[PDB]
DNA sequence: ATCAGAATCCCGGTGCCGAGGCCGCTCAATTGGTCGTAGACAGCTCTAGCACCGCTTAAACGCACGTACGCGCTGTCCCCCGCGTTTTAACCGCCAAGGGGATTACTCCCTAGTCTCCAGGCACGTGTCAGATATATACATCGAT
DNA sequence: ATCGATGTATATATCTGACACGTGCCTGGAGACTAGGGAGTAATCCCCTTGGCGGTTAAAACGCGGGGGACAGCGCGTACGTGCGTTTAAGCGGTGCTAGAGCTGTCTACGACCAATTGAGCGGCCTCGGCACCGGGATTCTGAT
């Protein structure tokens, strides 16, 4: 489960902020749900193109399909600058 | 580890496991898990910043799926994203209808 | 601007 | 049995929903939607835990078979 | 708006 | 002494819409999901995560469709909810033919 | 002179325009709003003429139906004319907004 | 400007064909907005999915494509 | 006759149902059986729709199918309508249907 | 260059149901669409059945399920029946 | 109406 | 019903 | 109200163009053989779902009152339909051209697959503080005066 | 306007069990390496989208008159909300039992994979009758009388 990294961020973002079980059974669940979404939009797009490749590509226009719009514009943003970021380094 | 290695927290080594035991294609690339750790990261971050505001409005240090509820209700955008959802023990969002209150 | 962090993962990770 | 959901149930529902005054009708006619929604869900996930030749109905299946018809349910071991 | 304001500041 | 018409409905309305436990009674809401499971395969077994889940998606369903019938009800000019407007909200809704 | 009496000649326009299967919306503006539409998303953009065949084809679909749905609304407020308000509660029962 | 090409009689007719006895004045310009914000929510995709091929020509497959997306079939435009 | 659709007395290609179903990779493997099930359940929907389809263009004194014609087989039968409830059938039309109220006394 | 379609299995069965009724290429076009519309959504069904249970074959008995999730009653027995009765045909050849 | 079609598949396979 | 009554008879 | 005037269908005669049939071929489905692995199957174990009893109470139930609300009835007046004229732009046909989709040939670089190894993550055990509960208190509401 | 009677937020004190953390172990992710094919690039061909031009004419705009229906108002019955007294069964705690979920080990039936083969289906071509269209007459159908 996303425990560990839920909690991680829960307190990057508030220091000080427990999360009681079923909150954090809500947001593993949250997590997975779009991670589906996701992982399914890219399939179809590659399947689309005649492609056989998910690359950041496909997950970035998946990305530009779901999510609302300064949603999806910020999400569009930390995924290349994280993609960025670890091409850069190695 | 590749997940430090892109300045993340999530799980980028998992999220790639998962890509390729998915089958959602034939071969997955390489920056792809990255992106996705990156995009599931941000929405985390996001949907538990909101909660924590409206846990600290409700006095209280601990995070309750009411507190998602009203986070994600709250947010026009996560309401839109987070439709057709229920969250359990998330109760409802305290409304009423002008015409039903009294003169 | 974690290239600190990203440098010390290609280490830590290589160090293992 | 559908007759257990009592009228003081649907009363605090319909007060949950934000409604002022109800109509003696009311009842029966939440009843039969109600039956209807648990029919069509419930027989979903019979059908999940009949395709698992399991003979117990898991929470899991419950979330497959509401998934089913566009009902997305959080926080029961997704 | 507030969002904004709020994905830059991350850290 | 006696409250008039409409102010204890209020203060149901205010105190169910800010608390969220259930609010039908576990025991007859499970002996009805088991009489209706009853119809498909016999000699069936739930787990109690099972019931609780399907407790809480007709919780769900109803106060949704309880809201949008205060909707159609107040569309009508009125401010009591009638089975008409509920048949309209499952009509519009497509839940029905 | 001859002249029909208010509403007859709208009963029979229901009847022609529910037995045929054309288009109602004029094919040249409907695809110089598509055009300009999706001018803003994307510069110098082209369009198969089917593609603006199929968007004017679900356009119109979706009108009739939410058409429908406003016509049902307004009747149960016992009324015959249609306003807004019947189209602003059919979108909003509806989910979308 | 060009939202004034729905003009009103073609409102009309698309609600004749819907069932409409009568129809208000107020109507015609909720509809235009309606169909406006429909237009932008499918177009959008289309646009998005043409992108992605590298195309500068939306294809019927595309506007198909953002109709399902959208929760919303469409048959009879290729396969 | 080599076609695994004459060993199932189909008249579907269940050689081509296969391909897709393995091409698709909607799993790792695919069973024998599998095709088979998919090309009968498809050949029955087709000759479901198809045998009111013939129906309506009957009634309407022709003999060619158009998607009218389907658009009034498909909405005068509960099933396929809740099917199809979400498609949109091209040149389709709509069922032809007025509210009771309109209607003159 | 090559396109497939199921626009001759259609006509095929079209002639077997109605002797002498014709479709218009339109038609042939939409029931084109409904074919693999129908196809897709049985086959994704079943690719959901078969990673729900940690399978990773797709079997008989999946499609089966997954014809009797989708297809509402009446029509879901009928082509259950069907199907069964043709996979039975197959196997005893 | 099945045993035929069963044995004129499983016929001309191999002459062929 | 009458469709399966119909359903049956093909030939 | 029966009759005049306006759709509406239904008959018959023509033209045509799109559906229906034929042919070559070619590439995709078949037939034959293997091989290794997913899955069927027998066996054990232990969790957990089911069944039953006692007992408190909190909720459900039944009843009486009355009042606010649903609903029928009227007037009105203004907004929308039907219709005749005039204006306008869709459209149909035709012509030009150039952007750009669709194919094809090559290179290579990016990803699948393997082996190794070690550290991040997970199960388990434990302490304590955020939160649940109780109670007296002060304050906000509200309904008849 | 007002104040007594109710309901509710508040502050303080107490108890508890779920959470937050520390620890040991282990298995899955990372590092290093190789092989091969997916796709990125370029070069080319030709469909097909856009743009313009002009005559037709059907549709849209516009103005006008009037009937009808939306809406506001009023009155009247009645059916829900409120509160009270009586009933009952939901719920909690506890016990006991056994079914089946889940895991493990074994074996083998079968589907992926590959190779040679041929005919099923597809692209292209040709032909005619189903249907659209035109035109007139019988048929309903509606509105004033």
């Amino acid at each position: 489960s996303y425990a560990i990294y839920v909690y991680k961020v829960l307190k990057q973002v508030h220091p000080d902020t427990g999360i009681s079980s079923k909150a954090m059974s809500i947001m593993n669940s949250f997590v997975n749900d779009v991670f589906e979404r996701i992982a399914g939009e890219a399939s179809r797009l590659a399947h689309y193109n005649k492609r056989s490749t998910i690359t950041s590509r496909e997950i970035q226009t998946a990305v530009r399909l779901l999510l609302p719009g300064e949603l999806a514009k910020h999400a569009v943003s930390e995924g290349t600058k994280a993609v960025t970021k670890y091409t850069s380094a190695k | 580890t590749r997940s430090s290695r892109a300045g993340l927290q999530f799980p980028v080594g998992r999220v790639h496991r998962l890509l390729r035991k998915g089958n959602y294609a034939e071969r997955v690339g390489a920056g792809a898990p990255v992106y996705l750790a990156a995009v599931l990261e941000y929405l985390t971050a996001e949907i538990l910043e909101l909660a924590g505001n409206a846990a600290r409005d409700n006095k209280k240090t601990r995070i309750i799926p009411r507190h998602l509820q009203l986070a994600v209700r709250n947010d026009e955008e996560l309401n839109k994203l987070l439709g057709r959802v229920t969250i359990a023990q998330g109760g409802v969002l305290p409304n009423i209808q002008s015409v039903l209150l009294p003169k | 601007k974690d290239d600190i962090k990203r440098v010390m993962a290609a280490i830590e990770k290589v160090r293992k | 049995n559908i007759q257990g959901i009592t009228k003081p149930a649907i009363r605090r529902l319909a007060r949950r929903g934000g409604v002022k005054r109800i109509s003696g009708l009311i009842y029966e006619e939440t009843r039969g939607v109600l039956k209807v929604f648990l029919e069509n869900v419930i027989r979903d996930a019979v059908t999940y835990t009949e395709h698992a030749k399991r003979k117990t109905v898991t929470a899991m299946d419950v979330v497959y078979a509401l998934k089913r018809q566009g009902r997305t349910l959080y926080g029961f071991g997704g | 708006s507030g969002r904004s304001v709020r994905a830059e500041t991350r850290s | 002494h006696r409250y008039r018409p409409g102010t204890v409905a209020l203060r149901e309305i205010r105190r169910y819409q800010k608390s969220t436990e259930l609010l039908i009674r576990k025991l007859p809401f499970q002996r009805l999901v088991r009489e209706i499971a009853q119809d498909f395969k016999t000699d069936l077994r739930f787990q109690s995560s099972a019931v609780m889940a399907l407790q809480e998606a007709s919780e769900a369903y109803l106060v949704a469709l309880f809201e949008d019938t205060n909707l159609c009800a107040i569309h009508a000019k009125r401010v009591t909810i009638m089975p008409k407007d509920i048949q309209l909200a499952r009509r519009i809704r497509g839940e029905r033919a």
